């Protein structure tokens, strides 16, 4: 009931189809990564690492792609955006995890970095969301607070009234005093982490050195464990 | 030929069971579309699941005058040998489709990050027509052979024979260790795997992994309570036959509870909806929703 | 910097603003007066239209 | 784009030969290619055509199975296998480039040609009664049998023009579209039988033969040819 | 001093405000009461293109009104034919991040860009057989989030830089660039004779341009928040504006005011696509909580909804001749309704 020519056109659309469809068989098969962080936040050392490892004047996103135990993984990190983040921050709602870089051996920009993580936290488009955040450059800040000349009790007043959890694990041996300090920090932003984590997201707290090879690995378990939440959320077996 | 008192517990038992089965089974359906239409592939084994569920239940009427008549089958030659087969293979039909849920469910949660052809619309549907062909084909057997048994006790005996023949022995021993073990040895591996998987979960609350829990512990002692004691004593009575043919000697009592743990079996047609549709939270809200739309 | 926004703010504050009833009545004149092109306000018949 | 053809030759009766067309500089995989033939003194003919993804293949009914039209599109050669050569096959063929989609013109490049020599029904017919006619108008002319105007709105009628010594070029597509390159002088018209194409001035260029084509179904039946002296 | 300036500012925004006042001796409710009101149209799903991997933020419709570009954020641009379904071109993105695209007036080119920063235009006309990039824009600082073709040679792209620029496509290079405003610039809507445009921001303002002489020539407010899309009324003397506050808008620049607002209390989401039919009689909004609405632009009444996507429709396009809606959204599909 049609001519020629739209049987051939159909048949380019069929082709386009298939083309299409093995396009989705890939798609699937990779996981979206948005980092997130600050200047001074060493997250540009982590994805040269992450690109070293594992696999132009004003362009605005860097795609970085890695693999881990066969799955792919791609990493973006925005490069020449402004500071405003309400409304791109939009097209990342279906991103597998958020990996959010913060420096935790400065004092004076934290306060700013805890109100950015915060922000995120709390965005009506991030929610489902987990977020995978770096405490990063650990070592700096062990060797500065042995230094002793920053007092991290005026800049925070409640660290003099704090004592370490129980949970705690410093493996190569330390002074407690950094092991405090730090876990203070991871407390703070666990806090604010659970003050409406509701379990609908999740926060995977690490203890990051930009020189750390484990930071893919790192990303490979908690993306792992956010899919099993989410199929087990999917399947209906919670 | 010897006949016992089979005429209040399985006649309204089956009443019980179709009349809660029905609607539970349609919501299950609608539901497992509604996973499938937003490209979920746990909704196709679910509507195989629900589809041998209702088959079942609309030819339940058949036995329930089966057994109301007194074991009187007016209904005729040819009908037995299909509403018979409907009634004798739902249960195989269903418990496939239940492993197969389970081990989808599996490699969703254990190997969240792998299997991704294997978990998809177009191969839930192709495994679903395998099962469905191999089910009937393997069921086939009891529709050749003509049943035609009749007795000197006033019975009309639809697609039951007091003894067993040579066929129906061999064909119960399948019927057991093929169709209720082995698909339950795989649900089992299944959820046991499931539940492994949930430690090592930091997301969920130690309440929920306890929550899943109880529910991966009913899925796989509600089919021991629907099914055991069928096939324990179908396996029982087809050992007895084997050993010394000629006798009536174990059939002759164990007949009356032979007959209700056939109806017994029959409850696995409202524990499924239940179990797979509506002690889940979401699933009952598009279930509400779909109640919410009439 | 201040004194851009200034001069801008005058280019802008100086212009013929008419009526809001005849920009009212402009915008009502042109929806009454293309009435009959419009598909989607009154439907082509099922025998016109390219998607039936 | 060019498309160069070779592998022709003189040939005794009843043997083989195999065609090929060697395509560059265009996407060959998106194109569906033609294989068209003239007798040494006569019209256009078609042979054969292979589609986009090697899907749908139809041949002229005077090759349906001496023929055999294939593709290898990552070689990025058009191949066409002849076996019983008779004597009615002595023609050049011709390597037809042709691609499907909204608004796309069909048969838009044709090869250089090859030639072969051989020693010794419901189908539309469409008559360019006309075979003879600078600055002036000329209206060349052309019919068919069956109504050429589609339920779509197109009208699939080709115009070709063959100058004295190279292969034809696509002049007007679906008998209103002037194609790529060609001057805005050309210009047809039609009705669905009877169609004309229109050089509102001519020029020591637009001397040949003009011929038509229609493209409604297989077979693709071509006429005699209009020649301008 | 600083402080003589900032006076300067408040007294000339005052003076502004209060001409404003002035000139507005009746509402277009007030004046619009006679017009009767449209009724309930029922528009339905008649084509669904099925093909994207991912959510779409784009599309655009072709002069033609039968053809289609359609941008995912998968990294694909499909051109449709909307009559029948069929996948003309499948243009594989460099940046998989887009949020724009155009279909140029000719139908020799489209257009798209996003997070890149860069408006990349394609040749969809070629003598080979594919569809190649003709050139990739570039100087924008924040990404790109509209672009519109002006003719072939020039297109204008607004970004998140707060800045709206004019390009020669021959001459890679800008040739102007527009600035004023405090926030991202979202939308972006070139005027009947391409001679002006209007573009709406993420400081709730929106600006009529100039496109020969460079310079911003009004300015408008009146919105809560940030601006998500603009697009002229076909006069193209007014524009509609879409915002985060769940309000549409229409601004008239001879007025150089508000003239309605389309809101309703149930209705909290924010809009993200605005545009208009022929006769500029309906507005078509795309919302937040999945469904187009339809609203009777003259008096401001809820008219239509189109509630047929699941997810949340992110791109919204009228034909040129009228006849058909094509709504995109984030669940992969695109939906053509009469």
């Amino acid at each position: 009931t049609l001519s020629a020519e739209d049987k051939a056109a159909v048949e380019r659309s069929k082709m386009i189809e298939k083309q299409l469809q093995k396009d989705k068989q890939v798609y699937r098969a990779t996981h979206r990564l948005l980092l997130l962080g600050a200047d001074n936040s060493g997250k540009s050392t982590i994805v040269k690492q992450m690109r070293i490892y594992h696999v132009v004047k004003t362009s605005g996103i860097f795609e970085t792609k890695f693999q881990v135990d066969k799955v792919n993984f791609h990493m973006f990190d925005v490069g020449a955006q402004r500071d405003e983040r309400r409304k791109w921050i939009q097209c990342f709602n279906d991103v597998t995890a958020i990996i959010f870089v913060v420096d935790s051996s400065d004092y004076n920009r934290l306060q700013e970095a805890l109100n950015d993580f915060k922000s995120i936290w709390n965005n009506r488009w991030l929610r489902t969301i987990s977020v995978i955040l770096f405490l990063n450059k650990q070592d700096l800040l062990a060797e500065k607070v042995l230094a002793g000349k920053s007092k991290i009790e005026d800049y925070f007043p409640e660290f003099a009234r704090y004592t370490t959890p129980e949970d705690a694990t410093p493996e190569p041996g330390e002074d407690p005093r950094v092991t405090r300090a730090k876990y203070f920090i991871r407390d703070e932003f666990l806090r604010i982490s659970t003050a409406s984590g509701d379990g609908r997201h999740y926060c995977y707290p690490h203890f990051t050195c930009s020189v750390d090879t484990e930071n893919a690995r790192r990303i490979f378990n908690d993306c792992r464990d956010i899919i099993q939440r989410m199929h087990l959320r999917q399947y209906e077996l919670l | 030929v010897d006949s016992r008192v089979d005429h209040l517990f399985p006649p309204s038992l089956y009443i019980f069971v179709i009349g809660v089965g029905l609607p539970t089974n349609c919501l299950a359906l609608w539901a497992a579309y509604r996973q499938v239409r937003q490209h979920n592939e746990l909704g196709v084994y679910l509507m195989n699941l629900s589809i041998a569920d209702l088959l079942y239940i609309c030819t339940l009427p058949l036995w329930v005058d089966y057994f109301l008549h007194h074991d009187n089958w007016i209904h005729g030659p040819g009908s037995c040998k299909l509403f018979g087969f409907i009634f004798y293979s739902n249960i195989y039909i269903s418990i496939a489709f239940l492993c197969c849920i389970s081990v989808d469910r599996y490699l969703a949660v254990a190997h969240p990050l792998r299997f991704a052809r294997l978990r998809r619309v177009k191969t839930a549907v192709a495994v679903s027509s395998v099962v469905w062909a191999t089910e009937l084909g393997a069921n086939s057997a009891p529709l050749f052979h003509d049943e035609l048994f009749r007795d000197r006790y006033n019975h009309t005996f639809c697609f039951e024979k007091f003894p067993m023949e040579r066929w129906v022995a061999w064909m119960n021993l399948y019927r057991v260790f093929v169709g209720f073990l082995f698909p339950w040895a795989l649900m089992l591996l299944c959820y046991r795997g499931i539940l492994r998987a949930v430690q090592s979960s930091v997301s969920t609350e130690r309440q929920e992994k306890v929550k899943i829990k109880r529910l991966a512990l009913s899925l796989i002692a509600i089919v021991l309570v629907c099914f055991a004691p069928y096939h324990a004593l179908l396996l029982s009575r087809s050992a007895v036959y084997l050993g010394r043919p000629w006798d009536c000697g174990f059939e002759e009592r164990v007949f009356s509870a032979y007959h209700s743990s056939l109806a017994f079996t029959s409850l696995n047609c409202v524990a499924d909806p239940i179990l797979y549709c509506l002690v889940n939270e979401g699933a009952r809200s598009d279930v509400a929703k779909a109640l919410h739309n009439l | 910097q201040a004194r851009k926004l200034v001069e801008q703010l005058k280019m802008e504050a100086n212009i013929d603003r008419i009526k809001v009833s005849k920009a009212a009545a402009d915008l009502m004149a042109y929806c009454e007066a293309h009435a009959k092109e419009d598909p989607l306000l009154t439907p082509v018949p099922a025998s016109e239209n390219p998607f039936r | 784009v060019q498309l160069v053809e070779s592998g022709g030759g003189l040939v005794q009766p009843g043997g083989s030969r195999k065609l090929s067309c060697s395509a560059s500089g265009f996407a060959f995989s998106s194109f569906g290619m033609h294989w068209v033939r003239q007798a040494p003194e006569k019209g256009l003919e078609w042979v054969a055509y292979i589609s986009s993804g090697s899907g749908t293949i139809y041949y002229a009914d005077t090759v349906k199975g001496r023929f055999t039209i294939s593709r290898d599109d990552p070689k990025n050669t058009l191949f066409l296998q002849m076996t019983s050569l008779r004597s009615e096959d002595t023609a050049m063929y011709y390597c037809v480039r042709s691609i499907y989609y909204y608004g796309s013109s069909p048969f838009d490049f044709w090869g250089q040609g090859t030639t072969l020599t051989v020693s010794a029904s419901a189908d539309i017919v469409m008559t360019q009664a006309t075979s003879s006619v600078p600055g002036e108008s000329v209206s060349i002319s052309c019919r068919s049998s069956k109504s050429l105007l589609h339920s779509n709105g197109n009208t699939y009628l080709y115009w070709f023009l063959q100058r004295p010594g190279q292969s034809p070029q696509l002049l007007i597509y679906r008998m209103s579209n002037l194609a790529s390159g060609v001057p805005d002088r050309f210009s047809g018209s039609g009705s669905g039988t009877a169609f004309t194409l229109t050089i509102s001035r001519l020029e020591a260029e637009d001397v040949g033969v003009y011929y038509c084509m229609q493209h409604l179904e297989y077979p693709l039946t071509f006429g005699a040819g209009t020649k301008l002296e | 001093e600083l402080d003589q300036l900032r006076q300067e500012a408040e007294q000339l925004k005052n003076q502004i405000r209060d001409a404003r006042k002035a000139c507005a001796d009746a509402t277009l409710s007030q004046i619009t009461n006679n017009i009767d009101p449209v009724g309930r149209i029922q528009m339905r799903t008649r084509r669904t293109l099925r093909g994207h991997l991912a959510k779409i933020y784009a599309m655009h419709w072709g002069t033609d009104s039968r053809l289609l570009v359609s941008a995912s954020q998968d990294g694909k641009l499909i051109i449709w034919d909307s009559y029948t379904t069929n996948k003309v071109h499948a243009i594989p993105l460099r940046s998989s991040w887009v949020m724009t695209c155009a279909y140029a007036p000719s139908g020799n080119y489209v257009a798209c860009g996003g997070l890149d920063n860069i408006c990349s235009i394609y040749n969809l006309k070629t003598r080979e057989g594919n569809v190649r990039v003709s050139r990739e824009l570039a100087g924008h600082t924040g990404y790109l989030s509209c672009c519109r073709f002006l003719d072939d040679n020039q297109i204008v792209t607004s970004s998140g830089d707060t800045t709206c620029a004019l390009w020669d496509i021959e001459t890679g290079q800008q040739t102007t660039t527009f600035t004023g405003h405090t926030g991202d610039v979202m939308s972006l809507s070139l005027a009947p004779d391409t001679r002006l445009f209007v573009s709406g921001a993420c400081d709730a303002s929106a600006k009529l341009w100039d496109v020969r002489e460079g310079m911003c020539r009004q300015t408008f407010t009146g919105h809560e928040s940030d601006i998500n899309a603009i697009c002229f009324f076909p006069n193209g003397n007014a524009f509609a504006t879409g915002s985060d506050d769940a309000t549409c808008r229409l601004f008239d620049l001879r007025a150089d005011q508000e003239l309605m607002t389309y809101s309703h209390d149930n209705i909290i989401c924010g809009i993200t696509s605005v545009s208009f039919s022929k006769s500029g009689r309906l507005l078509l909004a795309g919302y937040d909580d999945f469904n187009c609405n339809v609203w009777d632009a003259l008096k401001a009444d809820r008219a239509g909804v189109l509630a047929g996507h699941d997810n949340r429709v992110s791109c919204l396009g009228v034909t040129d001749d009228g006849m058909a809606v094509a709504t995109g959204s984030w669940d992969s599909f695109l939906k053509i309704w009469n």
